[PDB]
RNA sequence: AGCACAGUCUUAACGAUGGAUGUCUUGGUUCCUACAGCGAUGAAGGCCGCAGCAAAAUGCGAUACGCAAUGAAAAUUGCAGUGACUGAAUCAUCAGAAUGCUGAAUGUAAACUACACCAAUUCCCUGGGAAUAGUGGUACUCCUACAGAAA
RNA sequence: AAUUCAAAAAUUUGUUUUGUAGCAAUAGUAAUUCGUAAUUAUCCGAAGUGGUAAGGACUAUCCUUGAAAAAAGGAGGGAACGGCUUUGUGCUUUGCUACUCUUAAUACUUGUAUGAGCGUACCAACAACCGCAUCAGGUCUCCAAGGUUAACAGCCUCUGGUUA
RNA sequence: ACAUCUCCCUAGUGCAGAUCUUGGUGGAAGUAGCAACUAUUCAAAUGAGAACUUUGAAGACUGAAGUGGAGAAGGGUUUCUUGUCAACUGUGAUUGAACAAGAGUUAGCCGCUCCUAAGGGAUAGCUGAAAAGUGUUUAAAGGGGUCCCCGUCUCAAAAGGGAAACAGGUUGAUAUUCCUGUGCCAAUAGUAUUAUGAGUUAGAUGGUAACAUAUAUAUAAAUGAACUCCUUUACAUAGGCUUUAC
RNA sequence: AUACUGACGUGCAAAUCGUUCAUUUCAAUCACGUUUAGGGGCGAAAGACUAAUCGAAAAGCCUAUUAGCUGGUUAUUUUCGA
RNA sequence: UCUUAACCCACUCGUCUUGAAACACGGACCAAGGAGUCUAGCAAAUGUGCAAGUGUAUAUGAUUCUUUAAACAUUUUACGCA
RNA sequence: UGUAGGAGACCGAUAGCAAACAAGUACCGUGAGGGAAAGAUGAAAUAGUACUCAGGAAUGAGCAAUUAAAUAGUACCUGAAA
RNA sequence: GAUGUUAGGAGGGCAAAUCCGCCGAAUUUAAGCAUAUAAUUAAGCGGAAGAAAAGAAAAUAACUAUGAUUCCUUUAGUAACG
């Protein structure tokens, strides 16, 4: 569930995030656009992610 | 329909995953097949 | 044969009563002591039709013999009655149209 | 890669501490694999086995520590109690089938059936 | 006319009157009235009967997963004492 | 570099087409022998999952084609990886540990991941320190006990 | 409306200037140049037809009078009623005057103190539906341009679509 | 792998036919036939190969009761890009709704989700061997106030009722959902501070009336219990008239 | 769905096509939800209709029902023969 | 042996039928499958053993226990039929 | 009946369990339900078709090549008839 | 008798071959059919076990009397019903 999601990406990585958006695949698997916040920039924190 | 209950969703998704071909490098060690067209999931 | 059309008729499917529009029952004020031992005068508040019977309804007023307030019943109105008529219920009620 | 008996040893916190930071390796091996990445892919297979053992021997140690805890008591929780079949729950104890009213106690003591030979 | 009893009147179905039914997984939950017609749903009975051998067949136990019943075969057998385990090496 | 009429029919040799025949047979079959109930300690059944590369069948259940432990016991391999010099790889055994959502299904529901109410709950450390909206409980009927209400 | 000047009241009327009323031009669209993103210029004065749709006020028709609740609101009624200090058993008598409301913000505790879960592709028939199938069949709703015209008819035309 | 005629036991034992069964196959035959829906042409590209792939140029048709937009049921990845041609695409085919490989569906505001209707399923009883048939018919039954008062539970609308959202832009494929702007609606606990305005030295004013009145970053705030009484919710059909919008 | 007893009738369709025609504010039409079930339902009544199935639906079983009736009823030679 | 000839002859088989070459029915073709059985009880026939008897039933017993689920055995008024 | 053993004067892939194969599967039906087809290379594919030539491609051919055998080439035993 | 999320417990469902209660047909046989027959069968519904049910004389006999229950062999195609 969003929260989850929300709580569970600021543990994961140093990531904070301003909405969450879900949905569910054909596939079984649930994709979330997690908007970052202004806090810290994207790029870098998803350059060492990967 | 454009709207679907999850359980319905879920049940097409696999379906659609059960049609998949079977894997290129296992034949170097198919017979039932669902197609959409002619051939109704019906449930 | 099969089932003949009288007895179809009253076999609790289809035929049941077209309740939809109803107002409900027309039933006079339930006997008390009030009306038992005297009179209780109400308001007639306003004549309703009813989709059923030819008689239009009367809505009728009570104020509540053992409670604080006003409470409605349906009577069935007799010819020459009307809204903001008095009506009187009881052993002691004068012989008057619609009492 | 690590085995059994050497992790049985182990202290609960260290024990659980180990298999927070395993679960994590396995994250990184997985996100290894959605990227364009196939260097690696068959080593998460061992991580996740080893996950699994350490995961065994900790639910086993408290299962241990449970049943240690709940000595004697005639009042275990339901689940630490036989699961022989619902027939043989139900079912009475051999002490009370063998019982028997008192004049047949005299009886069976006083005219046992017995052994003999003859001519 | 043209809503003819044959080919016409083939194309004007549209709706399902059964749905997938929990108990059954069969698509037979009729959905007017709230019941499995392959087993009756809200009724606890399961909806055998006698005269079709074919369903029964096609539905009874050891067709499914068998759970529970797989692990106690054997048991019967070995007769291991409760909470036991083999001696160590 | 010449010669044959064509068609239709018949014959023989060599072919196509087809899958009979014969031969097999990790299957059926019947009889005989033997044991023989599962479930609120949550079954049968159904879903839903689960593999590095994986669809079904098989297997298994969020520890997920297997964990532990015991007995065998050096390889396992399609590639990739992982292994000995015997709790490591492979089997078999299988008692420990684990057993998703359901389903009699039992908090109210149901084409719903909808909805109550009461406990906040769990872990670590040897009396403290951390986590997490998570986790339990709460059907109908009955029986023994007990309770405070009525005669 | 704001503003201006003229005539007012111990803060009005008359006259002028502004603003697409704010949202609003930075956004659109048609243009125009230069790099190979950047600028410039435009964006408004009168009116008619009555095709649609909504509303208003209504009139008539009925041996037919045309759902219900969730939810919300109003009123009648007059229960209850300073704060602080204090002897005595919520109450009583003494001493004192910033009090009762009410939005919004803030800080701290209280489980982690803001927005749950599910649907959202595409066809909807001309090939995606059903009819044993790419079947001249059947299948619910809204949108409605110009000319001709009683006309949402029929004929031809624009937008859009197609030339299978 | 096979015989047994030496003798003899044993049987699902010998086919042309049953409008037999099953599987295969001919003549009929390169035939019937591939006829609705106004109709196509020229040049170029791609490719082994183009009447029916793509592009340009013509000529045409559909003709806003549309082969145009949206949507419902049903279908269910048919969508998109990239490949691509074994079979299929009743001609051809480099095409394609086929095959293969990846990819795609983002909401406090749009719906469901909540309410009740026609009705459904249960509870109390009672029947019935049971299965079931009934739904308050002998109920000590669910909530509200603070010992009193209400009082069957539950499902049943994606077109009835219904808290609140619009514009522009943006992707190969989504958008009232992403992005930018602007809002709106609903929550918003206790305790303590602050600031906002009211009333007071326990409840404001105006207006003859119909009635009006709080413009505070914010029209917040105008005492009110039990118990009551309303109203909105909330409704047919026909006909004309009129006003605004497009 | 009237007429053409027109097209088609190895169909474009197990009821289609063309032209003609009846119907349009009401005993009107449609959608969806809902109600009633097999000697039963339903019927502005044709024994109509109840999923191409109706003077008794569909499915399975009793059931390999039963049939003085039809069809079929398998190598040779030899002997006697209606 | 096959192959054509030639003289002479020669009607579609199966079939039900008083009477089929029939203007009677079934047969396009081919391959494989495809139909008087089994049990019970009764009868005669004939074979075989014993003979006023006969059958050893159920069952017991055995150094009988791959075969053997058969064979073997049955201390001087069991039962059937006679 | 479920499960485990053991058997046979039983069946031999159109048989025998419907089912020797991924079978209560595919497929059909609104549904109750209905419900298949399809076994065999060779000793060894750890022998499964290398190489050249003609082909756009399929394929074909070879002086080339696995095999005892490819007229055993993955439609893989034998290979009748129409 | 109510009431209790009071404390401990139990029942529900699946599985049926054999097993136990009910409830209960008809096709059929009779060359028709009505009583009989099919059959205290099939279907329907309830319940158990490794087996169940039955069982320790309100029995049979009419003898020189036997002596809980079940099963086998039998009486017996008989007494009897129709």
């Amino acid at each position: 569930n969003k929260k989850n999601i929300k709580k569970s990406v600021k543990n994961l990585f140093g990531i904070e995030c301003d909405k969450v958006n879900v949905l569910n695949t054909l596939n079984g698997d649930k994709k979330a656009y997690v908007r970052l916040s202004g806090e810290h920039d994207a790029l870098e924190v998803a350059n060492k992610i990967g | 329909g454009s709207i679907k209950r999850f359980r319905l969703k879920q049940r097409l998704g696999k379906c659609r995953r059960q049609n998949r071909p079977v894997p290129h490098w296992y034949r170097l060690k198919n017979t039932k097949r669902r197609h959409w067209r002619r051939t109704k999931l019906g449930l | 044969g099969r089932v003949i059309r009288g007895q179809r008729k009253g076999r609790g499917s289809i035929f049941k009563s077209h309740n939809h529009h109803r107002k409900g029952a027309a039933k006079l004020r339930h006997l008390d002591y009030c009306e038992k031992k005297g009179y209780i005068k109400g308001l007639v508040k306003d004549i309703i039709h009813d989709p059923g019977r030819g008689a239009p309804l009367a809505k009728v007023i009570f104020k509540r013999t053992e409670k604080y307030g006003k409470k409605e019943e349906l009577i069935i109105a007799s010819e020459g009655m009307f809204t903001g008529q008095y009506i009187s219920c009881g052993t002691k009620a004068p012989l008057s149209v619609g009492n | 890669n690590v085995k059994a008996y050497e992790l049985r040893t182990l202290k609960k916190k260290e024990l659980l501490d180990k298999l927070d930071e395993l679960k994590k390796e396995l994250s990184g091996l997985r996100i290894s694999k959605a990227l364009g990445n196939s260097a690696k892919n068959s080593k998460i297979h061992g991580v996740r086995k080893n996950v699994a053992r350490v995961l065994t021997v900790y639910n086993q140690k408290r299962k241990m520590e449970l049943r240690q805890l709940y000595k004697n008591k005639k009042f275990k929780p339901y689940n630490l109690r036989k699961k022989l079949t619902k027939n043989k729950r139900l079912q009475l104890s051999p002490k009370q089938k063998a019982a028997m009213t008192l004049r047949q106690k005299k009886k069976v003591q006083n005219f046992p059936q017995r052994k003999y030979l003859v001519v | 006319g043209k809503a003819g009893k044959g080919t016409g009147s083939f194309g004007k179905r549209n709706g399902k009157t059964h749905f997938l039914c929990l108990r059954c997984g069969k698509r037979s939950y009729h959905l007017q009235k709230k019941k499995c017609a392959s087993c009756g749903y809200p009724s606890a009975k399961k909806r055998r009967f006698n005269w079709s051998v074919k369903a029964k067949r096609r539905n009874t136990t050891g067709t499914g997963r068998c759970r529970y019943i797989k692990t106690l075969r054997r048991k019967l057998k070995n007769k291991f004492t409760e909470g036991s385990t083999p001696k160590p090496k």
